[PDB]
């Protein structure tokens, strides 16, 4: 049981619409304060070509960048919790029958109650949802539920 | 609840009996200055050339695919800027649980070698107020430092027979305590060691080759910088890599040292000394007598010159 694309790519994707949504503003060019001269048509940085110091000129402090990034870490934490809901159940594909069967022995009520548990847990694993969304962010898990 | 706790103990023990993965949740910090190809080589360690270069807390991931058990984790990348107004983004980078899951990388720019040590002790001071503010309990913090003293003394430089299989820096003769590298302790040695794997990377060491001819330096210029670097990295327990960003000098060496320091793997290369913009300085290898070995090579200079004046900063 595995997630593709993983949690690092999910965080990377949220940081990609960070990057596109911040280079709405940052990839705007800034204007040379004289233009018809020669010396600023010599080599410039991104802080001399583009308006990228307006991110350094946040007037209320940097506070909404940590608010957005904490929203990213909270969303990554919640989808990380739901992907390690279903990564808990890789134990059935790690399952060796000897660790069950030498533990149970021949006491029949353990086998009967275990068949009750596999029926009850298969009742839980046949539920209606195949895709879980937090905010916009979607897990696909329907194929692995089947 | 006999069979339920029995079966829950079975599901705890069965996933223990499976194949081990690299433990995820690892973070990698980039300290240092902008304009140095932090994003560039950090994408090279990801597997790319250049990424979507933002600013502040840039994120990537390193594709750490295992070659032994053939698994793949990806560890977190937090490229911090040169700005100290957006330096407050590091609480999403590293916490105290994942502070042992952290390989700290410092950028030294060798395109701007004159601004190195003030940025080093400034970002190290940032890291010190950071490491005071993140509030580790001090018994585990001193446990990390005492075991870092332990693995610091465990190190050997690799031989030709240690460029394959892992060099046994633990017990070769089993169940004992013997010295491997015994450091002469000074005030440049481990006095603000933090108990974590720390690294400083010299970036753009092909821009030294500008200043070997367009500034016309000598051999004792790099030993001045390098002895100051040895004094400060040995004070925090670190290694030192001399890299060119643009020519991409020995990326696999870097990746082997990253997986070697994070998950206890092997870094399969000896400490290079032979090319002056590619001198490898490990952790637990160099000491203050080795700093004085550069002073044997000090023929025309004494080490008490100024940092921007001996290593000539142009006023722009």
């Amino acid at each position: 049981i595995y997630l593709n694309p993983p949690i690092e790519e999910c965080r990377y994707k949220l940081y990609q619409e960070m990057f596109a949504w911040k280079m709405v503003v940052l990839s705007l060019p800034r204007i040379q304060s004289q233009r018809y001269q020669v010396g600023v048509h010599y080599e410039l940085t991104e802080e001399e070509k583009f308006y990228r110091n307006a991110l350094t000129r946040m007037p209320d402090g940097p506070v909404a960048l940590e608010e957005s990034y904490s929203a990213v870490m909270g969303i990554v934490s919640e989808v990380e919790q739901y992907v390690k809901v279903w990564l808990q159940y890789q134990c059935l594909w790690d399952m060796q029958a000897e660790n069950i069967y030498n533990r149970l022995g021949e006491d029949l009520n353990k086998w009967q109650a275990l068949l009750v548990q596999i029926r009850k847990a298969r009742g839980t694993f046949d539920n209606a949802e195949t895709k879980k969304e937090f905010g916009p962010v979607v897990i696909d898990y329907g194929k692995v539920q089947s | 609840e006999e069979g339920q706790s029995l079966w829950s103990s079975i599901l705890s023990e069965v996933s223990t009996r499976a194949r081990s993965k690299l433990p995820s949740g690892k973070n990698i910090l980039v300290f240092g200055e902008d304009g140095s190809g932090k994003t560039t080589l950090m994408t090279k360690l990801q597997g790319a050339e250049h990424g979507k270069k933002g600013r502040g807390l840039e994120y990537l991931y390193l594709s750490v695919h295992d070659e032994d058990r053939d698994d793949h984790t990806r560890c977190n990348v937090w490229i911090l800027d040169g700005d100290l107004y957006h330096k407050g983004l590091l609480k999403f980078a590293v916490s105290a649980e994942s502070l042992p899951e952290t390989l700290v990388i410092f950028v030294a720019d060798m395109s701007r070698p004159w601004t190195v040590m003030e940025s080093l002790q400034k970002w190290a001071s940032v890291l010190r107020e950071h490491i005071d503010k993140m509030k580790i309990p001090p018994e585990k913090m001193r446990e990390l430092e005492r075991k870092f003293v332990k693995d610091f003394q465990d190190y050997m430089e690799p031989e030709e027979g240690c460029q394959g299989s892992p060099q046994r820096r633990g017990p070769l003769t089993s169940g004992s305590d013997e010295e491997n590298v015994a450091l002469p302790l000074g005030d440049n040695v481990l006095t603000h060691n933090l108990g974590i794997p720390v690294l400083v990377v010299c970036t753009k060491c092909d821009a030294v080759s500008v200043l070997e001819k367009e500034h016309d330096y000598r051999d004792e210029h790099l030993d001045f910088i390098q002895s100051h670097l040895r004094r400060f990295c040995l004070q925090y327990g670190a290694a030192l890599i001399y890299t060119s960003v643009k020519e991409e000098k020995n990326l696999d060496l870097l990746y082997k040292y990253i997986v070697h320091k994070t998950y206890g793997f092997h870094f399969t290369t000896p400490a290079l000394v032979v090319e002056k913009d590619a001198v490898f300085i490990p952790a637990g290898w160099d000491n203050e007598k080795k700093i004085a070995i550069l002073h044997e090579n000090f023929t025309t200079v004494k080490p008490e010159d100024a940092y921007e004046d001996f290593i000539v900063k142009p006023p722009v």
